Formats: structure tokens, C-alpha cells, sequence
């Protein structure tokens, strides 16, 4: 039951969210890593300054501040006890984005399995934000912020905060928390991997164009033009260049970590993607199978039904730059 | 015979109180805690004299029978002659000195079927039905008048191996009479440590050695139903092998780990080699 | 979270094992049904007679029975106390097959959720088999009997006994047992379904020939002739007739029970089965998708890539004969 070294996982998450030295931290487990980013990440913001969004406030005060609302004043007779219903703009850091940070930190402190120094620093910051109000967090809170007015930097830590909240489980005690065993589940790990590549390829493969391509079946049915019954088919990624087009389907399987029979069931999807897809340019059509392995990388080529297909692997756990080196080498060979 | 026993002092006293009362003790536990050694030394404790003659030790196996144990008719050159066994003869010595204590050691008693072996005598060997009053003519007794009576002096010690997965159920006949006692590995104990400290062992190697073994013992004992607590590794290998005065160090340790414990992990862990490889690395690495 | 009525499930299990009125029993849950078969099933055997297999016994007796073994006699000197080591054939019902029944019944009685009358009858039979020895059952015990010397009837109840043992979990009490929620898991339910059809089609579709067909990829790789890395591909069933060949791939999905998007991910396997398979006869090539639904049955046809493909469903929970009627109707249309 072998798994990836935890430090390497953080890099793929970064590309997934689209935005460093982790040698310093000694806690190998993820939450130690993840908290150190957040705990330090907030500190980066505070140096420049946290977001202050003007919240208009309509309240009853003993005097004129901003704009008086004449109606509520007369109806409540607040003139008599020397008060007005007035609208004015207090400037707070109490926005939804910043509130999430402090509320997220509470769970971070409450986590049972955590480095003490990390918990020490976090508890300091928790105190350092008195004005902001604690909250009981839900995904809908993160949902409201998908508008993304905030800076590019804020969206990073919030993406971190989203990962923590969804991957937080109460542990030994009712109050305390315990981290999810993220690596063990394949689906989210695979869904990470599928998303990891799509954003990664845009960065490095500037030469090529990277798109996820929706496809329509070549079928026609006398029954229905809709073909709703047919499976929805959307490529994981397509990486088109003028000389050659190329589709990749990548998934995380547990069997493959064992070096025997091979689990390539996803391949069955691939041919049908090649088939229904028709290029006007007619430069070429290629496919790739790429999986994560631990020890070593092996690359093969295939010529099956008029299609050029590759099976390849990467030895995650080696080193991130050499891993980064390997991927650029990989796509270059096949793309050519 | 009480200079260096790695076991805590509490249990060894508990047994002595238990032994003088019940007279039929079972010491369970993994192989490699010196069940023979502790019992052999314990025998001298109850007598108080480091005298071998009163003590005798026999190893049971499936084919061990009443004939070897007590009485049989082996042939001489011409005709068959009754031949006394061990236990029968053993008691004749004990009858001479009722004041003194005579002790019988039975290793791996669970393996054999006790009933075929003891037969008639299984009733008598219990502490209550002892003395001349409960004397019975033996199966091979030609004359009823000759009888066998278990004297009170006799104390019988049984050693049972917990380690086997093959074990399913303890024998009923064993359970009714004997008082089961479980021997912990006791890898983390002063006398074993101070013995090692007296030998050329630094405390870091001791703390390293004690630390790793405990985590291993807890792991196997933790998954109790799949694997018994008695599977957890003992300490006896580390005791012997230092007679030459060799310094115990990681150089010396790694042989014992790989030579002796490694097949034991292989038998215990027949499911996942990666799980074996995980724990073997931690012991040295 | 709707599931099949339990009574109908038993019929597909029967075809799976290849060998009735259940209106009588009032306990809808499966174990009530399953026990009634076994409890009555044993009674059917006893009327004709249970299997008696001669176990040779070599033991020490005071006289001649069968064949004396001279060696063990002299070596043990058993002549002197008037005994011999002799081999003879006691006739028992204590065989592995029959022992399994009684040991299986013990768990059946121990089950916490069970009809009382069923438990009453079973406890009677448990007493009625005194000679046979109780056992702690393992799959290896069933494994040893795959030779199948026993009659066709014995193999039925043992197949039942296998289902119980594998689908038995201890419940509230350490001793007592509680039945597995078999229906909820799709994989075994699907694996039932895949196996159900293969044996079923042999019975009813005598007109056609039914085979599971192994396939080899059309690919060639310069790297390896083996293509071990490639997925192993074995059809679920193939139902070949002289006029037309036809492949079926059937699986149980939870999404489909909801009448929306449709889960047809297995279809991706299907085309590649059609492609690598090449008929010398060249009569025709056809494919089918068939799934289980609860309410209703809907049949569609497709002409995709030169292949003739159908999507169809069956309303399990309707009635077994009408269900049996529906299947024969289904295969007939498409086969034609
Ligand atoms: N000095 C000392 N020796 C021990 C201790 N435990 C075991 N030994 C020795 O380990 C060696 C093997 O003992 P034993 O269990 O009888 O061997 P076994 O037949 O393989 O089980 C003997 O020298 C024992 O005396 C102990 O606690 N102290």
C-alpha cells in the first residue's frame, strides 16, 4: 500500500488552482505542509495589507453620519431622543473572504494531528484578528466568492482553505479535528491528476494550444436526434498543434503502482474519442496514455487501427524539477 | 539461580504463590522468552536449592504416549517385561523426601493429547485428589493392591506455545485443572537493559533497540483477532550470543534481525511483503 | 434508493449456478427466502438419501476387522494386549459436503434477523444430524469440493451455502450473525447479472450458440509482441448464429434506476470488442447494451460506425415469467 511522498502532492495542487522551499518544515504529513503555507501565506498578505471592503451600515446613532434616512427617523421618532437613522460606510476587514481565514484557522488549531510549532503560530494569528467574526463554514460561503473580485493572491489561500474544509473530519474528540486520508482515495486523486495536467500544459507548452474538447457521437438514431441516452463524452485534455493533434487521458489506478496484469480500462474510452473527432486540417491524429508510477518511467508506442497511441509513466517521488524535466521530454517526443 | 531473569519480580512471585496453591501452572507466551529457562530457574526457587535431580524436563509431541510416560511392556531378549516410565519413576524419588519439593517440567504440552497419555492419572495430578486415599491400581497393574498416589510435594509446570496460527481451541482437559499464566515479552525491562548496559552497550543503542521492538510488538498485538498478542517477538535471541564478550551494536544487531526475526516476520506476514519490508527497514534504518 | 424485490433475485442466482413457489414464505428479506430453500432443500435430499462415502479407518481394535497392518501391530506390540492395527471402512455421512450443511445451519440459526418458524425448523434439523461434526467454515472447504463428485442436487445447496457464508457478517452480538446488504453493492450485483445471462442464454436460446469469446488486440507494437500492458479483453457474452453474430455487455448501475443523464460508460469497451473481433464468415456484426430498470423497458437501435447497436432495459420487479417472456422477445428482435 505505497503512496506518493506528501511534499510532491502540493505542487500538482498548485497547478490545479493556477496560483518555494518546503525543505524547512519537518512534518511530512500533508496538513503540516498545508498549514505552513496558509500560516505563512496570510503573513504575506498582511505585509502588503489585507482587503478592506466598505460595508455600508444603516444604524441608529446620536447624530449625523453620512446620509440620514428621513423616513425611518420620523417613523421611529428618533429625533425626540436625539438620534437619527443614518447610512454611513464603516471600513472593516470583516468581509466574507477574510472571515473564512479566521474560521478556517480555528479548525486548523483544533486539528488533533499537527505540528506544535505550527499550532503555536496559528493561535497567535487567531488572536491577532480580533475584529473579524468567527463562522461555521459551508461550501456555499466559498461559492459566493466565485466572482473573484479579490486579488490573485487571495484566491490562492482560499483555494487552500477550500481543500482543508472539505478534507476535515472530526477525530477523537467532538471539538478536535483529524485530517482526511486524501491520498488513499483514487477518484479525487485522479480528478486532481486530470485537472493537474490541463492547467500545467498551458504554462509550459506555450508552443502548443491546450483545450478540453467536447465531442458529439458520429451516431445517428432514428429514435432521437438528442442521443441523451448516449454517454456524455468530454475529453480530459486535447493538446493541438499545427503539425499534429494529440489527446491525453490520464487517471490514477492503484493496481499500476504494483509493477503483472495492467489496469488500462480507461483506454476503452480513448478510441471512441479518436473516432468521433474529425479534423478538418487533417494534419494527424494521436493519442496518449499516461499514468503515475513510483519507481520508474517506461514509454511505449502503438499503431492500432490507424491511430498512433502511447503508454507512458512518471516516477513520482523522484524530484519535482526532474519530474518537470520528464514531462516536457515526454510530450515533446510524442507530439513530434 | 536468581541473578538475571529479565521477567519482572511481580509475576515470578505470583507464580510461587499460585504454584504452592494450585500445583499445576501453565506458562503461555511467544517463543524466545525462555519459558524453559524461567521454569527451570523457578524450580530451583521453590526448592531454594540449585539441585537438578528433583527437576526433570520432557518435551511432548503428538506421538508421546502413556507407554513412555508411565508404564509399558517393552521386550527383553525373550519375553516382555513391564517397564516404568518417567513420571512413575519420578514419583518414587519424591516419595522418599516428602518434606522436599520435586518438580516436573512438560514442554509443549498442548501439542500432544493429554488424555491418552495421563489416562487414569489425570484425575490424581490435580492438587485436591492427592495422597494415599486417592491411590488407584494402574492400567497395567497385575495386582489391584499395588497403587499409585500423587504426593503433595509434586509440582508440575507446563509450557504452551502461543505463536502458532494453527492453534484453534485449547484442550478442555487442560483448562479445568491448570492455572493459565501469560508471559509478556518483557523486552522493555531494567534487568535486561542493565544486563545490556553492563555489557558493552551504549544507552542510545539500548533506547533505539527497546523503542523499535515495542512498536513492533504493539503492532502485532494490536490486530488481536487476525494475529494473537502472543505472536509478538520475545527477547531470548538477544540474551544468548554474547557469551564471547562481543559488544552489542548495530553491526551485531543486524545479523540477528535478518537471520532470526526475518523468517519470523515472513511466517507471521504471509500476505504482504511490502508490509514486511516496511518494518524490517525501521529496525536498522 | 430503490432496489429489486428480493424474491426475483433468487431466480437469477439459480441460473448463475445452473441448478418453484415462494408465495408461501412471508419474510420478504433474502435470508428468509434463502434459508427456506436450504431448509427445505435438505429435506428433499434426505427423502432420497444423503451421500454416504466410505472413509477408510486405520485404528487399534481388539480383533480383526478388515485388513490388519502387520507392521504397526508388531511395532506397537498390540498383540500382547489383544489388539490389532487394522484398516476397515466405516460408512459415515461425515463427509466434507454434508459437514458443511450442518455447520452452515449453525450460522443460519445464529443469524439475528430471521423468521422464527424458519429458525425453529432449522434447529430441529441441526439436532437430527448428531453424527456429523461441526466445523468453522472457510472458502477452502468449498474449494476442495470443486471436483464435484456429488450429485447434481447436492451442488445446488452447496452453492446456496457458499452464498450464505460469504454473505454473513456478525451483528449485534459476538455469536449471532447479520446478513449482508447484497443488493446495495453494484459490483457483485453486476457480476451476478453478467453471469446470469451467460447461463440463461444457453437454456432458452438453443437456436443460437452462446460463447464467451476471448479477443486479441489488432495492435502490433515494436516493443512487445506480448501486449501484456494492454488491457485483458474478454467479452461478457457472445451469442453467435449463422445469420448474425451478436455481443452483449450488461452491467448494473445505480444511476440508471433514476429515469436525466445516463450512465453508459461500459459502452466504451464495446466498440473495441467489435473492432478487434473479425468474422471469417462475414455474416454480420451486432452489439447490444442491456441494463436492469425497475419501472419500464425501453428499446433503441443505433447505426454508429458501420455497427448495429441497441440500448434496452427490463423492468425487474414486474413478474418473473413476464420477465422471462420479455427477454426472449428482446433477443429475438435484435438477433434477427
Ligand atoms: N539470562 C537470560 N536468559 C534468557 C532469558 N530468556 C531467555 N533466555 C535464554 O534464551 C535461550 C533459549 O531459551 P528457550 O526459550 O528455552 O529456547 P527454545 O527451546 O527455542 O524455546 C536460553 O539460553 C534461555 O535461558 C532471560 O530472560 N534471561
Amino acid at each position: 500500500q505505497p503512496v506518493i511522498p506528501v511534499r510532491n502532492i502540493y505542487y500538482m495542487l498548485t497547478y490545479a488552482w493556477g496560483y518555494a522551499n518546503l525543505e524547512a518544515i519537518p512534518g511530512n504529513n500533508l496538513l503540516d505542509i498545508l498549514g505552513y503555507v496558509l500560516n505563512k501565506g496570510v503573513l504575506q498578505l498582511s505585509r502588503r495589507g489585507l482587503e478592506l471592503d466598505y460595508n455600508p451600515n444603516t444604524e441608529i446613532i446620536p447624530g449625523i453620519k453620512g446620509r440620514i434616512e428621513f423616513a425611518k427617523t420620523i417613523r421611529g421618532f428618533h429625533l425626540n431622543h436625539g438620534k437619527t437613522v443614518s447610512t454611513f460606510d464603516m471600513l472593516n476587514e470583516d468581509t466574507l473572504a477574510n472571515r473564512i481565514i479566521k474560521s478556517t484557522l480555528a479548525i486548523l488549531i483544533k486539528h488533533e494531528k499537527l505540528n506544535s510549532t505550527i499550532r503555536d503560530e496559528a493561535r497567535s494569528l487567531y488572536r491577532k484578528l480580533p475584529g473579524i467574526s468567527t463562522l461555521h463554514l459551508t461550501p456555499q460561503h466559498f461559492s459566493y466568492l466565485n466572482g473573484g473580485k479579490n486579488t490573485r493572491y487571495y484566491k490562492f489561500v482560499i483555494s487552500v482553505c477550500k481543500f482543508i474544509v472539505n478534507n476535515s473530519i472530526p477525530g477523537q474528540n467532538k471539538g478536535h479535528y483529524r485530517f482526511y486520508d486524501f491520498e488513499r482515495n483514487e477518484k479525487e486523486m485522479s480528478l486532481l491528476y486530470q485537472k493537474f495536467l490541463y492547467e500545467f500544459c498551458r504554462r509550459e507548452l506555450t508552443s502548443a494550444n491546450t483545450t478540453r474538447s467536447y465531442l458529439k457521437w458520429d451516431a445517428s438514431s432514428i429514435s432521437d436526434q438528442s442521443l441523451n441516452l448516449l454517454p456524455r463524452m468530454e475529453t480530459d485534455i486535447t493538446i493541438r498543434s499545427s503539425e499534429k493533434i494529440l489527446i491525453v487521458d490520464a487517471k490514477y489506478y492503484k493496481s499500476i503502482f504494483s509493477r503483472e496484469k495492467f489496469h488500462s480500462q480507461n483506454l476503452y474510452q480513448l478510441m471512441n474519442y479518436l473516432w468521433s473527432l474529425k479534423p478538418e486540417n487533417g494534419e494527424n491524429i494521436g493519442g496518449l496514455l499516461i499514468y503515475p508510477h513510483v519507481d520508474t518511467a517506461v514509454k511505449h508506442r502503438y499503431k492500432i487501427n490507424g491511430f498512433d497511441i502511447g503508454l507512458c509513466t512518471v516516477n513520482l517521488g523522484q524530484e519535482w524539477p526532474c519530474i518537470h524535466q520528464e514531462l516536457l521530454d515526454i510530450f515533446d517526443e510524442y507530439l513530434k | 539461580a536468581l541473578n538475571d531473569l529479565f521477567i519482572p519480580e511481580t509475576t515470578i512471585e505470583t507464580i510461587l504463590k499460585r504454584l504452592t496453591i494450585k500445583k499445576n501452572i501453565i506458562l503461555q507466551g511467544p517463543p524466545g522468552v525462555g519459558k524453559t529457562f524461567v521454569a527451570r530457574r523457578l524450580a530451583y526457587l521453590l526448592t531454594g536449592e540449585k539441585a537438578p535431580q528433583r527437576v526433570n524436563m520432557v518435551q511432548f509431541h503428538q506421538s508421546y504416549s502413556y507407554e513412555d510416560f508411565i508404564q509399558g511392556y517393552r521386550p527383553n531378549g525373550v519375553g516382555f517385561r513391564r517397564k516404568d516410565g518417567i513420571f512413575y519413576n519420578f514419583c518414587q524419588q519424591a516419595k522418599e523426601q516428602p518434606e522436599k519439593k520435586y518438580i516436573f517440567i512438560i514442554d509443549e504440552i498442548n501439542r500432544a493429547n493429554l488424555s491418552k497419555v495421563f489416562g487414569e492419572v489425570m484425575m490424581l495430578m490435580e492438587h485436591d485428589k492427592r495422597g494415599e486415599n486417592w491411590s488407584v491400581p494402574l492400567t497395567y497393574s497385575e495386582n489391584d493392591e499395588e497403587r499409585f498416589y500423587v504426593p503433595e510435594n509434586v509440582y508440575i509446570i507446563g509450557l504452551m506455545n502461543t505463536a502458532d496460527r494453527s492453534l484453534a481451541v485449547v484442550d478442555y482437559a487442560l483448562r479445568r485443572r491448570f492455572s493459565f499464566i501469560d508471559i509478556e515479552p518483557g523486552f522493555d525491562t531494567p534487568q535486561f537493559r542493565n544486563f545490556l548496559l553492563n555489557k558493552k552497550a551504549e544507552p542510545s543503542f539500548v533506547e533505539s533497540l527497546c523503542q523499535k521492538m515495542n512498536e513492533l510488538n504493539q503492532e502485532i498485538s494490536k490486530e488481536a483477532t487476525i494475529l494473537g498478542k502472543g505472536f509478538r517477538i520475545g527477547h531470548s535471541y538477544f540474551c544468548c550470543g554474547l557469551e564471547d564478550g562481543t559488544s552489542p551494536d548495530t553491526q551485531w544487531l543486524n545479523e540477528i534481525v535478518m537471520t532470526d526475526i526475518a523468517p519470523l516476520l515472513e511466517e507471521y506476514f504471509f500476505d504482504d511483503p511490502y508490509k514486511q519490508q516496511k518494518w524490517t527497514n525501521k529496525l536498522l534504518g
